[PDB]
């Protein structure tokens, strides 16, 4: 006998068992590694993916600047990936998105994206993923190198009493012209500072579902986060209004508009007509959306509005068109035994360019130019995963495109779009010029640098296609977007992470990536992480740990085994329609009022806060 | 080891020490801590301000108490609900929860159509007493149908819900008819035409033949599935043209399939399959089956002959102008290639209404017949027996119900073991009393029980079950419970073997003794009760100690005695070779650990 | 109120801004104003069309190729433990001494281990002096009730034989020196690409039998039930895990959960010393050797022994380094075994049922010997294997509600006891079974994910859904239409080495396109 586990794919659909193909949800032991080799790779693909020659010397630096905008040459093989946009017909989309959506449009979602920011604590920059720090030179969480900003400024120039994101911004805009800077001590000068704060660093994280593509995911500094938020901001209030933006959320809205969209094709087209759809996915994303294009644009927007937003909107992108990048760790040298090995660091592999390979040579001379001390001017690209909401609205912008030229042959097209994943819809009249209108859609695509794979982009009629690894047919929606907690990673207390797990598995099951059983096995297989991380066990269990020695000997004093609560040898009650009710709230009613008082005691050395926190 | 932050003054308020047991606890702390703190510490009376504070955690769990849980079901698409949408309906599944409303028609609808199906399905069972079965299990069988105890020889006739068993039970009674039509699932109606019944042959493996029958002239109907409709034209055992107006994949598919099956369309009317060629049993246990129903059985099995029967039917290249109207293999509402004589559009068909009433005649299979043949209705029409649970019902005459399966007859064992007791002589007690075990080994019960057991190992249960039975008697320990638990092996004879730790009956259930189970439990501070599957039965007497004695009921020549860890472990195996004064510890069952000692 | 402004700023702004423009002011000031002038627009994107050659494919006029998988020696076994050539001492289980340093040191005292002493020379290796040694050190550190290894001769060198030298400071470097030492850039080398596997298909098989004892996998317990939905969860819950606890890969994966969970407190509590580990298992029921049916038996297992190096997990991006001695009564072939260094320790005996007794049959033994490293990551990614159940059990309920939807009404146990699915070829024909014994083909293919996963299996499974789509608009008759295949075909084939998932997934892939072409007409022979 022989086995094939995929002859289930014959006599079934695809539909149902696609998600068996991928290994389950969790972090990816691969340690995807951001070293120099890689890092310098990027560099040069950024250049190159800029058809130009065009320089112009700075003054602030003494340094080259491809200008890669506006200057196309080297047509030849423009079927590889491109970066040279153009503002001309970047603003003419622009602008039909406006025409089709309305006059007072950007104006309207502008306004309100001010009137929000007005209100805004620039405390919420405590809330991100991670940042680098400009006076430790690390990578560690937000609130660490906010408070190493706010306590520098205060040990150099005073506090800073703002408490107000427009003041903070004042502030850090002001800090760009301070000639010295202190910090706990130790203190730099003017130039030494802006590099610093211009500095971005490559992380190695990159965990979600689909693909790991973010080898060298960029975290910028603490200096431009704000402006960031701001434009995101903007950008978010902008992306709302637009039907074909499956980006702000997913689930049960993206099917709406997934379903919408569908319905909307099959009642706009005629009988002659008939539509086909294509699976698209943007190759290099990070290495062709230039920051340059995003301030034109950002200008058109609100070239309208007060002068407050002009000025504001206009920051954030010019500190992307100026950005050096960390090389990380050098090489090293070693004999031929390989008995004795040398380590440089990357300031120094210009000090030994003699001695490296010839793969590792032609890859680092052309770029010699561009280095400083130890990073690279990068003046263009956009390595970070940030700005995701405005390039789709750039993509949204390339689908509501639409002339004279297709109407003269009845064809047209639409779709949907994500962050660097979209579908299209073509409609036609015949089996050619299909071909004629997908190529007018590629070519508009590449004029303004969003391009396409080739090996990775695939297409059929109307009922098979697939978006975010929701893979949509005729019925039968299939979502793979299984989030699951973590706790050995995000540690907190007792009495916290079990809820965040619950409103996770309560979110999953809305948007149809878990069904009835399946959430059942995943609560019963997450308390049992909990169990095991915070180190308790039922007292059934004949266990012999610390914390259960003194459970061991305390429990008999009780009878409410029910109302005990997990952290202490409890048991478990919820179920699938006690999600969004935690546990302690379940039992309240249950637990022997000793226990009970025993717990809610305000007067106590340290969701429903319970005596189960670690300060 | 202490990473915890606490307090100060709040500690040594409290008078936490350290090491209490070893366990340090601690300004820094450990986690431990916590549980020193919530199991011997200072007590207050918050609770008020706690529910008031976090009011709206507390309302929600008051409102999710206030619910009345319904059934569910599975199904697809043709505020203080959000707070559990997650957990109210699917997409696939549904569960009708409600609040406040109650109304119960559709559900008594449902009931009345179950029943019907169940009582036409039992009379399907002889060839010649089919009526008189019939209608005497009607006459027999009556209900609390919502509120008011009816009985179920007029709720047929006062309803009005078309549907086979509907019609083929009130036939019988001379009711009224509606002029409808049920060729399996499927729901049709004439429109316009006529015609008359003639035969044709059909081979099975290219050798074999039999016979069917089809309709010569031209006839138009209008078909209906689930969230679909249409209308069709059969001339002379083939469809001429059909067209459809509800839109879905599955639906159509078997929409269409039907329509053809029943205009006997394609080349396998001709030919069969191979895969009929299998079986070639177009027939019943007993019974005939005609050549229309064990096509359609044979679509029920797999899409894949759903698949083959549609390629029957001649697929062409779609035309310009005609894509709109077109359709797929999979019931795609558009594509460059469709098939023959074909047409999809939106919106359903409007069915028409007949208000001709009228009566028909069953036959020996219960077919009825209006006039001209024109099956109306069948048993051959309905699903296979799925057995459902039926309250508010009473069925008297032979035939209701089996009701006879190993758990009840299990259940029925122990309720006659435990009314045997009986507080009189002749009786468990009284031969407890007199030490007379001989004769409970011997009681009619336990023979009457003798049936359930598994026949391959009896004699070593019933061994090892008398070792139990005697070893309490004689001593004078023991415990109604555990004795009743074991007294239905000890019937057939002992013999040697070897014996494993649990006593399984023949439906693959088990009983063990020291331990609870599902078939039997009971606990102390409750002795009075015995569950079983959860059904709590009385003890016709009271104990207090005739139970608490079970020394002996875990194993059958050892006692229980103190725990002592030195004790080494040991299996159920090995006990042959232990000795006296020589303790040793053993599983009684799931992670519980005992010392035991000879004799 | 305005954002005051500074002076670099305002020069940083004016100087990067597009090309035409040379200050912020005149690219505003075009920016406020444009116009459309679709016409120029649309002569534009004509000119882009025309220098543009986007070809647009089929499938049907060229089709796909089968795959080229990489040539050379097959590729050896690769997961830490053994599975199917393993072997398992047994006792009964205390609840007293539930743990790895206590559960060791009673197997050691009924003296099976002691016995154990492997002859010098090997069947197959490379280092045997300094296993050998390692072993009579483990024996030695056992014996003496403390878990740990003094002497740091022969760990240090198996631990080390990857990588170890001497550091020069940049600074003391200079030109006579690097011609003195020949220093020159490390050269980095590349995994050799291998065939495919020739004992992979074994490994399946055996994993999908069921194993005569039980219960390998814990499972939290259930909480109450209020309806109908949280009783038909609980019921399929339950079918579910009565079939799987009862196969082999649930041995092999609480054989994971428990021994990693000893390395993992090993490298938190005793980090720089080194410490011995068992490896090994708990069982809860087996099957009565006179009847069919389960039977309590809690009991323990030791599969063998592995040793640790000194692990920090805070340098090296946390790697760390073990070294196991497994047991096994299956003499080991050369190509599937190569990492692996074995020797014959005496005998052992085996024990099988006899008429109403149980008898012993003495066999051979033998020891098997392997070096790895580890991290901090890969154990959080052994130790959560349960959530394999949960995938699984999503199949099981796609295929259980679709069906139940179809027909509006519970078919759970209909479609389990009689959907047919295909599972393999036997004599170049079709193999099928219930989907109640398929479940444990679902299990173990995500098993086995979860087990070689790294970044190829990423890469191969990302793109085999395109072939997979294509496959599935072939059978339902839609004119696919692609735009260079072969880049993809190339695609699959750069992420093909020295992995056998992959390689066996790329055959069996292969093989389903060739078995489908029977039936659709978009792929070569």
């Amino acid at each position: 006998m022989e086995i094939n586990p995929y002859l289930m794919f014959l006599n079934n659909d695809v539909t149902s068992l696609i998600s068996t193909t991928y290994p389950y949800t969790g972090p990816p032991p691969m340690s995807h590694g951001s070293s120099t080799k890689y890092t310098l790779e990027t560099i040069k693909r950024t250049y190159d993916y800029s058809r130009t020659s065009v320089e112009k010397t700075s003054k602030v630096f003494n340094i080259p600047r491809r200008k890669f905008c506006n200057c196309l040459e080297d047509k030849d093989e423009l079927v590889k990936p491109t970066g040279n946009v153009d503002i001309s017909s970047l603003l003419g989309l622009a602008e039909m998105m406006e025409k089709r959506m309305g006059e007072g449009f950007f104006k309207h979602c502008v306004m309100e994206a001010e009137t929000e920011i007005l209100k805004m604590h620039f405390s919420r920059l405590t809330e991100g993923r991670q940042t680098y720090d400009w006076t430790s030179e690390r990578n560690m969480p937000a609130a660490t190198a906010l408070q190493l900003t706010v306590d520098a400024i205060k040990e150099t120039e005073g506090p800073f009493k703002g408490t107000t994101m427009l003041e903070y911004c004042n502030k850090m805009i002001e800090m760009l012209d301070w000639k010295e800077i202190k910090f706990k001590i130790d203190s730099i000068k003017h130039d030494e500072f802006l590099i610093r704060a211009l500095t971005i660093n490559t992380m190695a994280k990159d965990g979600e579902r689909g693909k790991l593509q973010r080898r060298a995911i960029a975290t910028p500094g603490m200096i431009v986060r704000p402006f960031s938020k701001i434009v995101e901001t903007v950008a978010q209030k902008i992306c709302e209004k637009l039907k074909e933006s499956g980006l702000p959320v997913g689930g049960n809205e993206k099917k709406a508009k997934l379903k919408t969209t569908v319905t909307s094709l099959n009642a706009r087209m005629n009988s002659d007509q008939f539509a086909v759809n294509i699976t698209g996915d943007n190759s290099k994303w990070n290495e062709c959306q230039q920051p340059e294009a995003y301030l034109a644009l950002l200008a058109y927007i609100t070239k309208d509005s007060s002068d407050l937003m002009k000025d504001l909107c206009s920051v954030a992108p010019v500190l992307f068109c100026n950005k050096f990048v960390k090389l990380g760790q050098g090489i090293r040298l070693s004999n031929k035994r390989k008995t004795k090995e040398v380590i440089i660091k990357a300031e120094k592999m210009g000090k030994y360019k003699n001695l490296m390979r010839e793969e590792y040579k032609n890859l680092f001379e052309p770029l010699e130019k561009y280095i400083q001390k130890d990073v690279c001017f990068l003046p263009g690209g956009m390595l970070m995963g940030m700005f995701n909401m405005l390039s789709t609205v750039l993509g949204v912008s390339t689908l509501c495109y639409m002339d004279e030229e297709l109407k003269a042959k009845g064809c047209f097209w639409t779709g949907l779009q994500s962050s660097d994943d979209f579908v299209l819809f073509a409609v036609a009249s015949n089996w050619s010029n299909i071909h004629w209108t997908i190529r007018r859609f590629n070519a508009v695509c590449k004029l303004i640098g969003i391009n396409m794979s080739l090996e990775k982009s695939y297409g059929s009629l109307p009922e098979l296609f697939e978006f975010t690894s929701m893979f949509f047919d005729g019925e039968f929606v299939s979502n793979l977007a299984m989030e699951l907690p973590a706790f050995t990673t995000a540690g907190v207390n007792e009495g916290v992470d079990f809820t965040a797990a619950m409103s996770i598995i309560k979110t999953n099951m809305i948007n149809n990536s878990l069904s009835p059983s399946t959430a059942l096995m995943a609560l019963r297989i997450c308390l049992q992480e909990f169990r095991a991380t915070y180190r308790v066990h039922p007292w059934d269990s004949r266990v012999k740990g610390g914390r259960m020695k003194i459970i061991n000997e305390f429990i008999k004093t009780i009878e409410n085994k029910d109302g005990l609560l997990i952290a202490d040898g409890g048991k478990l009650m919820n179920n699938i329609s006690t999600l969004h009710i935690p546990e302690e709230v379940l039992k309240f009613e249950k637990m022997d009022e000793q226990y009970r008082n025993r717990v809610f005691n305000p007067k106590n050395p340290f969701a429903v806060v319970s005596t189960h926190s670690f300060r | 080891k202490f990473p915890i932050i606490a307090n100060k003054r709040m500690l040594e308020e409290a008078q936490i020490p350290k090491e209490h047991n070893n366990v340090a606890l601690w300004v820094l702390a450990s986690a431990s801590c916590i549980n020193y703190w919530n199991f011997c510490g200072p007590c207050v009376n918050n609770s008020e301000v706690i529910k008031e504070v976090y009011k709206s955690r507390f309302g929600r769990l008051e409102r999710r108490k206030e619910i009345m849980w319904k059934e569910l079901r599975f199904t697809l698409v043709d505020p203080e609900r959000m707070e559990l949408i997650h957990a109210l309906g699917g997409e696939t599944w549904i569960q009708e929860a409600n609040t406040a409303g109650i109304s119960n028609v559709d559900q008594r609808k449902n009931d009345i159509r179950a029943v019907c199906r169940k009582v036409c399905l039992a009379a399907n069972a002889s060839i010649m007493n089919a009526k008189s079965k019939l209608v005497e299990y009607i006459k027999s069988t009556s209900m609390r149908i919502g509120e008011t105890e009816r009985k179920l020889e007029e709720l047929i006739l006062e309803t009005d819900d078309v549907s086979p068993e509907v019609t083929l039970c009130k036939s019988a009674l001379g009711g009224q008819l509606g002029k409808t039509l049920s060729f399996g699932p499927m729901l049709l109606k004439k429109i316009s035409g006529s015609g008359v019944k003639v035969k044709d042959t059909v081979y099975i493996q290219g050798v074999r033949a039999v016979q069917f029958e089809y309709w010569s002239e031209q006839e138009e109907f209008y078909g209906e599935y689930k969230s679909a409709t249409a209308l069709f034209s059969r001339k002379e055992r083939s469809l001429e043209w059909i067209t459809i107006g509800g839109g879905i994949n599955e639906d159509r598919k078997r929409l269409l399939a039907m329509c053809m099956i029943f205009c006997r369309d394609g080349d396998y009317f001709k030919d069969a399959p191979a895969t009929i060629t299998m079986a070639d049993l177009s027939t019943k246990l007993g019974r005939e089956i005609p050549y229309q129903y064990v096509m359609m059985n044979w679509i029920q099995k797999s899409e894949d002959n759903l698949e083959a029967l549609l390629y029957s039917r001649g697929i062409v290249e779609t035309n310009p102008g005609k894509m709109g109207s077109s359709m797929g293999i999979d019931g795609s509402k558009r594509a460059i290639k469709s098939l023959r004589a074909v047409t999809i559009q939106s919106g359903k068909i409007d069915m028409p209404e007949s208000k001709e009433k009228i009566h028909l005649e069953l036959s020996d299979n219960l077919e009825a017949f209006d006039s001209s043949g024109r099956i109306v209705a069948t048993i051959l029409d309905l699903p296979s027996d799925k057995k459902v649970t039926f309250q508010d019902v009473s069925f008297q005459h032979p035939d209701l119900a089996v009701l006879r399966d190993e758990k009840t007859a299990i259940t029925k064992g122990y309720e006659a073991l435990i009314k045997r007791l009986g507080t009189g002589d002749n009786d468990i007690p009284s031969l407890i009393a007199k030490k007379d075990y001989l004769s409970l080994y011997n009681l009619p019960e336990v023979k009457l029980m003798a049936p359930l057991i598994r026949p391959n190992r009896k004699g070593v249960y019933s061994r090892v079950a008398r070792k139990l039975v005697s070893t309490q008697v004689t001593t004078g320990h023991y415990s109604l419970h555990e004795l009743i638990k074991v007294l239905p092996f000890t019937y057939f004879a002992p013999k040697q073997g070897m014996f494993e730790g649990r006593l399984f009956f023949s439906n693959d259930s088990f009983v063990e003794p020291g331990v609870n189970n599902n078939v039997f439990s009971w606990s102390k501070a409750d002795s009075s009760k015995i569950y079983c599957h959860g059904i709590a039965i009385r003890v016709p007497l009271v104990v207090g100690d005739e139970h608490m004695d079970t020394s002996l009921a875990l194993l059958e020549g050892f006692s229980v005695c103190e725990n002592d860890p030195r004790a080494p472990m040991v299996t159920r195996q090995d006990l042959i070779d232990v000795g006296f004064g020589q303790k040793v510890r053993l599983f009684v069952g799931q992670g519980s650990v005992r010392t035991f000692k000879r004799t | 109120i305005e954002m005051k402004k500074g002076k670099t700023f305002l020069e940083l702004r004016d100087e990067s801004v597009p090309l035409p423009f040379q200050t912020y002011e005149q690219m505003k000031d075009y920016c406020e104003k444009f116009k459309g002038n679709p016409r120029e627009l649309a002569s534009k994107v004509s000119q882009m069309q025309s220098n543009i050659k986007l070809p647009i494919k089929h499938y049907e006029q060229n089709k796909f190729r089968q795959i080229r998988l990489p040539k050379g020696p097959m590729a050896p076994y690769t997961h830490k433990f053994l599975m199917e050539e393993a072997w398992m001492f047994t006792k009964i289980s205390d609840p007293e001494r539930s743990r790895a340093g206590e559960i060791l040191i009673d197997f050691f005292k009924k003296g099976n281990l002691s016995a154990i002493r492997p002859k010098d020379k090997p069947l197959q290796g490379k280092y045997p002096i300094h296993y050998k040694n390692l072993w009579n050190q483990i024996k030695a550190a056992i014996a003496d009730r403390t878990m740990v290894i003094n002497e740091n001769d022969h760990s240090e060198f198996l631990g080390g034989i990857g990588r170890a030298s001497k550091k020069i400071p940049e600074i003391s470097l200079t030109q006579d020196v690097i011609t003195t030492e020949g220093l020159k850039q490390s050269e980095n080398k590349l995994p050799e690409p291998r065939s495919f596997p020739r004992w992979f298909n074994a490994e399946w098989m055996w994993a999908i039998k069921d194993s005569d004892l039980t219960g390998w996998v814990p499972m939290a317990e259930y909480p109450p039930a209020d309806n109908e939905l949280e009783d038909y969860a609980e019921h399929l819950n339950k079918t579910m895990e009565g079939v799987l606890q009862g196969t082999n890969c649930a041995r092999e994966m609480g054989k994971c959960i428990l021994t990693v969970g000893a390395l993992m407190t090993e490298c938190r509590l005793f980090p720089g010393k080194i410490k011995v580990v068992p490896i090994y298992a708990r069982s809860k029921e087996r099957k009565s050797m006179q009847e069919g049916l389960p039977v309590p038996s809690e009991m323990d297992c030791l599969f063998g022994i592995c040793v640790k190096s000194k692990s920090h997990l805070n340098k090296d991006d946390g790697m760390y380094t073990i070294i196991t001695f497994e047991f096994s009564i299956r003499e080991p072939n050369l190509e599937k075994h190569q990492k692996y260094t074995v020797f014959e320790a005496g005998h052992t005996t085996v024990r099988m049922k006899k008429g109403e007794s149980v008898i012993g049959r003495e066999v051979p033994l033998y020891l098997y010997c392997r070096t790895t490293a580890l991290s901090k990551i890969k154990n959080d990614w052994l130790s959560k294997a349960r959530r394999c159940f949960i995938t699984t059990m999503d199949t099981v309920e796609t295929i259980c509600l679709r069906e139940s939807a179809k027909a509006e009404e519970n078919l759970v146990e209909k479609t389990l006891n009689e959907k047919q699915m295909w599972i393999g070829k036997k004599n170049g024909e079709l193999i099928a079974q219930p989907l109640r014994e398929a479940l444990r083909v679902q299990l173990v293919q995500q098993f086995y994910f979860c087990i070689y996963n790294d970044s190829q299996l990423e890469g191969f499974c990302n793109e085999q859904k395109k072939i997979l789509m294509a496959l599935e608009g072939d059978k339902k008759n839609k004119s696919s239409f692609g735009f260079n295949p072969e880049g993809l075909l190339e695609k699959i084939e750069e992420c093909l080495i020295n992995n056998p998932m992959c390689l066996f997934m790329a055959q069996r892939l292969n093989e389903l396109v060739i078995e489908a072409s029977k039936r659709g007409a978009k792929f070569f022979k």
